């Protein structure tokens, strides 16, 4: 997942980071349901396919 | 993608060092990748220079147009292509 | 178990990017810092699932 | 390289429009101009700025 | 003061739209097009 | 960096004066003539490694979007501090990030 | 004074250390492939390419 | 800018007007555009001077207020915008601000549940503005 | 506008501009010399202001050099004139007066509309040749079109 925004893919994130889930990393399952990031990455995935 | 696929010699094949010397020997190289810095000076004097950088390497060389053309290349570079300058 | 592992992978990728921030990372032929330290990520993160 | 231009421009002389041939010609930084009816010529100078229209524009402020 | 439940944040959103409502903004810019827009082309 | 003449505004042209062989720096649309105190008449370079630590500003410390740090700062000794990485858009661009702090602005590098 | 920089613009390019023209890059590759033995089976085999 | 901020904040200025400062490139944009896009955010406030620090502006009093509809000496949404414990944002405005993804994470936190999501560590900057 | 000239190809590195009601390009020293600031120390003043950037400045050469034809408004303006995309035989009479126009009027509008404010358009021209060139020097990401 990209830099959508400036220096970062979510104003909820800070500038510069790379955590595994920092760019776009889903720890979760459907089972565990999706936080917001994760589940608009999966979407964003989803249009792209 | 344009791309070869090459075979070196049987000897070669099983070999890294001649492969290396082979793949640098083929691998196009220019003075644009050894280069590292270029600066253009009005150098009046042929005999001499009047910049430091190279003061005593001319006066140890040395021993027209006066405008000097004066560059500088990339010595980790220049050896990473098996040359010297 | 899950979770340990994917604490075990997440800690990997750490240490990936203390590697590559100080300038110490590996460079993958042909391919660049930043782009050797995303294929490098990329193949914790496939492991981890 | 010479480049001979049969224009549209309409000249004063013998107002016929097309009769102005604007020659352009760098080499000396000097302009010329024909006309195939009244034969009239104009002389300007030409920078590497200096095209047809211009050479036209700087005709008229000198003739008239 | 206390800390902000999620229901807070329901509330919140239900009195937004009963101000708003749905097509909000959509009678808000047809009204300054009625009010402004036609005076300022003529 | 290359400038102008101080009166005619326009661009100094550095003109060769044989008769002495010097460097001189001369403009075109008035007389103006000047000594050249470097024979150095142009400069280019090929790897660019100017500008990561010149784009400074001095209100950044004041952003929150950010992240803070316990990077110890080298000056102040801060130990809540703000970093980032250059804004060079080269592919090659190398990583080693600039921790800034709170007051001293500095891009060290802690490596 | 434009002619030294023309020259310097004109060599920056226009010579070529080594190597064969329009290849940017080569690559250092091994390869395995199925070799007949001599008792008559087949024995693959990695070699460089 | 802050002083603006203020400004719209207690609604002098019409919140859709946006504001919008670039510290790196050290410019300051404003617009007060048709056409632009916006959507509400709560106001956590930041300032280092008070209890309020990294807290909402609104609280239980406002909801109290809400709930009534009216102003104890109408009490509106608007009435909420405009006292300060409510703002928009545009596309570009959001892009410039950190927000709380939920209440909860204003606060910053200190349990293992196999049945629910993750929330995320948060951990590589000790401090939160 | 466009950065005209390649990577040490095309000759230098200039730019020329693209206007309403026109048919050509213009070198943009021109454009700005027929709108008030005929020499280049305001014209880099309202483009380059760290001084120390002497890449921009390098860069912009060629545009400078090739810049010192046109000395006064009046040249350039009738030089802009020549070049308005109207009819033929408007002579410099009132050539310069409609390249003025088209240099107010079709120009920024949004900036100004008026006379005395093309100071104000010199300023906002230098400032987006400037980012052009930072863009070109790619010290700053391309704007995100997406964004
Ligand atoms: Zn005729
Ligand atoms: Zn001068
Ligand atoms: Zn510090």
């Amino acid at each position: 997942i990209a830099f959508g925004f400036a220096d970062r893919s979510l104003p909820h994130f800070t500038k510069d980071d790379f955590s595994p889930e920092s760019k776009g990393f889903v720890e979760n399952s459907y089972l565990r349901g999706l936080t917001p990031q994760e589940f608009f990455f999966h979407a964003m995935a989803g249009r792209e396919g | 993608t344009p791309a070869l696929t090459v075979y070196l010699d049987r000897e070669i094949a099983l070999d890294i060092e001649k492969a290396k010397v082979i793949q640098s020997s083929i691998e196009y190289t220019t003075l644009k990748n050894v280069t590292s810095a270029t600066e253009i000076y009005y150098d009046p004097d042929p005999t001499s220079t009047v910049i430091e950088e190279d003061f005593d390497t001319v006066e140890a060389y040395f021993s027209q147009s006066p405008w000097l053309l004066r560059l500088e290349l990339d010595r980790a570079r220049m050896l990473d292509k098996q040359l010297t300058m | 178990e899950i979770t340990h592992a994917i604490s075990s992978a997440k800690e990997q990728v750490q240490e990936i990017i203390y590697k590559a921030q100080h300038n110490e990372l590996e460079l993958k032929p042909g391919m660049t810092l930043r782009e050797s330290f995303e294929g490098e990520v990329s193949r914790t993160l496939n492991d981890a699932r | 390289i010479k480049q001979k231009l049969e224009t549209q421009f309409t000249c004063l002389f013998c107002n016929h429009d097309n009769s102005v041939v604007c020659t352009l010609d760098k080499k000396n930084s000097i302009g010329l101009l024909e006309c195939k009816k009244c034969n009239l010529s104009f002389q300007a100078p030409i920078n590497s700025l200096s095209q047809p229209i211009d050479i036209y524009s700087d005709w008229i402020d000198a003739c008239e | 003061d206390d800390t902000i439940t999620t229901e807070d944040c329901w509330t919140v959103i239900s009195a937004f739209f009963e101000e708003k409502g749905l097509v909000s903004q959509q009678l808000d810019s047809f009204d300054e097009f009625m009010e402004t827009s036609i005076q300022d082309l003529v | 960096s290359f400038r102008f003449c101080l009166e005619c505004n326009n661009m100094l042209y550095p003109k060769e004066d044989k008769e002495n062989q010097r460097l001189l720096y001369s403009c075109r649309n008035c007389d103006y003539t000047e000594l050249a105190e470097d024979p150095k008449v142009y400069r280019h370079e090929l790897i660019t490694n100017i500008g990561e630590t010149a784009g400074i500003v001095d209100d950044i410390g004041q952003d929150p979007t950010l992240p803070r740090s316990d990077k110890e700062c080298p000056e102040c000794h801060s130990r809540d501090c703000v970093f980032f990485q250059s804004q060079q858009r080269r592919k090659d661009t190398n990583m080693t990030l600039f921790y800034v702090c709170l007051n001293c602005k500095k891009t060290f590098r802690d490596e | 004074d434009q002619m030294l920089k023309r020259i310097e613009a004109h060599m920056l390019d226009l010579i070529a250390l080594r190597g064969i023209p329009g290849i940017s890059k080569v690559y250092m590759v091994k390869h395995k492939v199925s070799v007949p033995d001599e008792s008559g089976e087949y024995k693959n085999e990695e070699l460089w390419a | 800018v802050s002083t603006m901020r203020d400004l719209r904040r207690s609604g002098a200025i019409s919140p859709e007007v946006s504001i919008i400062r670039d510290i790196r490139e050290r410019e300051f944009k404003i617009f007060t555009d048709v056409g632009r896009v916006y959507r509400p955010l709560f106001i956590v406030e930041d300032d280092e001077s008070k209890d309020n620090k990294g807290e909402l502006r609104i609280t239980k009093e406002h909801i109290r207020k809400i709930q009534q509809g009216y102003d104890d000496d109408v009490y509106g949404w608007s009435s909420l915008v405009t006292s300060g414990v409510i703002e928009y944002v545009d596309g570009e405005e959001e892009e410039t601000i950190m927000i709380a993804m939920t209440p909860e994470d204003l606060q910053t936190r200190s349990l293992n549940d196999t049945a629910k999501r993750i929330k995320p560590e948060m951990s590589t900057s000790s401090h939160h503005t | 506008i466009k950065l005209y000239g390649r990577e040490d190809k095309g000759t230098g590195r200039t730019i020329k501009a693209t206007l309403p009601y026109v048919k050509q390009d213009i070198p943009i020293v021109i454009v700005f010399r027929a709108l008030g600031v005929v020499p280049d120390g305001e014209i880099l003043q309202h483009i380059c202001y760290d001084e120390n950037d002497w890449q921009m400045l390098e860069m912009l050469k060629p545009c400078i050099e090739e810049g010192f034809v046109i000395q006064d408004k009046e040249v350039a303006l009738d030089f802009i004139g020549r070049r308005g995309s109207a009819a033929l035989g408007i002579r410099r009479e009132k050539r310069i007066q409609y390249a003025k126009d088209i240099l107010q009027k079709e120009l920024l509008p949004h900036i100004t509309q008026e006379e005395g404010f093309e100071t104000r358009k010199t300023f906002f021209l230098g400032y987006m040749v400037n980012r052009l060139l930072l863009c070109a020097l790619e010290r700053k990401d391309q704007d995100d079109r997406d964004h």
